[PDB]
């Protein structure tokens, strides 16, 4: 149907989609090494299945003035901490996750 | 010449913000409320109602329930209760803006 | 200040700033409840100083056609697990982070 | 005509990646490397070199060490080094990305 919004509203320039990751086994730390990812933890008591909340780019950006300006979408990161396997002991380190889906600019 | 309320809502959509876009007519205007899963929902800072600009000559007013970024904890029916001194007129969407293992 | 890449480099339409966050007290969770965050938490056995990633605006977007669209640049979050408080309950529930700033559009006229 | 290579690095910008810009000529052309405080600094697909398009008739190269999205543990003393049969030409620079915990 045709909704005033689709017109009126405020939309993005880059079109993400979140998702909720469980399934992870391997990621990077901050030191850019690659890490293994436990499936699960638990805190002095029962098991939390360890689950991440991401955002990618879904499927140049959107309102961008094309006479001056190149552009693409693309998906950048946050660090995030999570129970990781170093490559010798189990610990709590911050792994880089996706997060967002931003426009990047290039002049013409 | 005062007339009932009347009310339709649309499937969601997502721009920048998740957004329940919402029809309503009336006069008086009709006051609105939304339930979330048949129990009242609670505007906050993340949820909100929210009506464009009016138009010229028209008493119809267009808007959306905004959502940011919403989760699966927000999957659910919603709806929209519109009120004047006639009586009630009532809306109701199903929405899904996230999967939930 | 001559350097070529400072003309013909990649650049962002809207610019951030990111810090780890360690003082934060109160947040909103999954439901949009307002909750406590406790500073430190017990990882098996590891007690740890509850610390985050944050990237928020720095505080239009650059390169938008002016002409057809107002827009302007926001901070989005993410969600992230947390050591939090709602009564005499410490639990470890999502919480919401600031973690990019996006451009949002908007047509005029 | 063959030359010795020369080489300089300016500070670091944060654009959409950040950047350790560079600037290296030498005929023949130098092999480049870098060093993190002082030793080896293998690429990755998060932190590498990246050239620009050379101009027009001039052997001098522009360019950056792209890092993508890096943090505190990646603030240090970064060193260029340009080599060439002649010999070798170096620069470093200091790059703080974060403030540390």
């Amino acid at each position: 149907s045709s909704h005033p919004i689709f017109h009126r509203g405020e939309f993005s320039v880059c079109d993400s989609v979140s998702v909720w990751v469980g399934d992870k086994t391997t990621a990077t730390d901050i030191k850019g090494k690659e890490v293994m990812v436990l499936g699960e933890v638990n805190i002095n008591n029962s098991v939390f299945k360890q689950y991440f909340f991401e955002t990618k780019c879904r499927d140049g950006c959107r309102g961008i003035d094309s006479k001056h300006w190149n552009s693409y979408c693309t998906t950048t990161h946050t660090f995030v901490k999570a129970l990781t396997m170093d490559g010798k002991q189990a610990a709590w380190r911050f792994i880089r996750i996706d997060t967002a889906c931003v426009c990047v600019l290039s002049r013409k | 010449v005062s007339f009932p309320a009347s009310v339709q809502l649309h499937t969601a959509v997502e721009m920048h913000h998740w957004c329940i876009p919402f029809s309503v007519d009336g006069q008086p205007a009709p006051s609105l409320r939304w339930l979330f899963n048949g129990s009242v929902l609670n505007e906050t800072s993340f949820i909100f109602t929210e009506f464009l600009e009016p138009a010229a000559n028209e008493t119809v007013r267009h808007g959306c329930l905004r959502l940011n970024q919403p989760t699966h904890v927000n999957n659910g029916n919603y709806t929209l209760l519109a009120a004047n001194p006639f009586g009630q007129a009532s809306a109701s969407i199903m929405a899904a803006f996230m999967d939930n293992p």
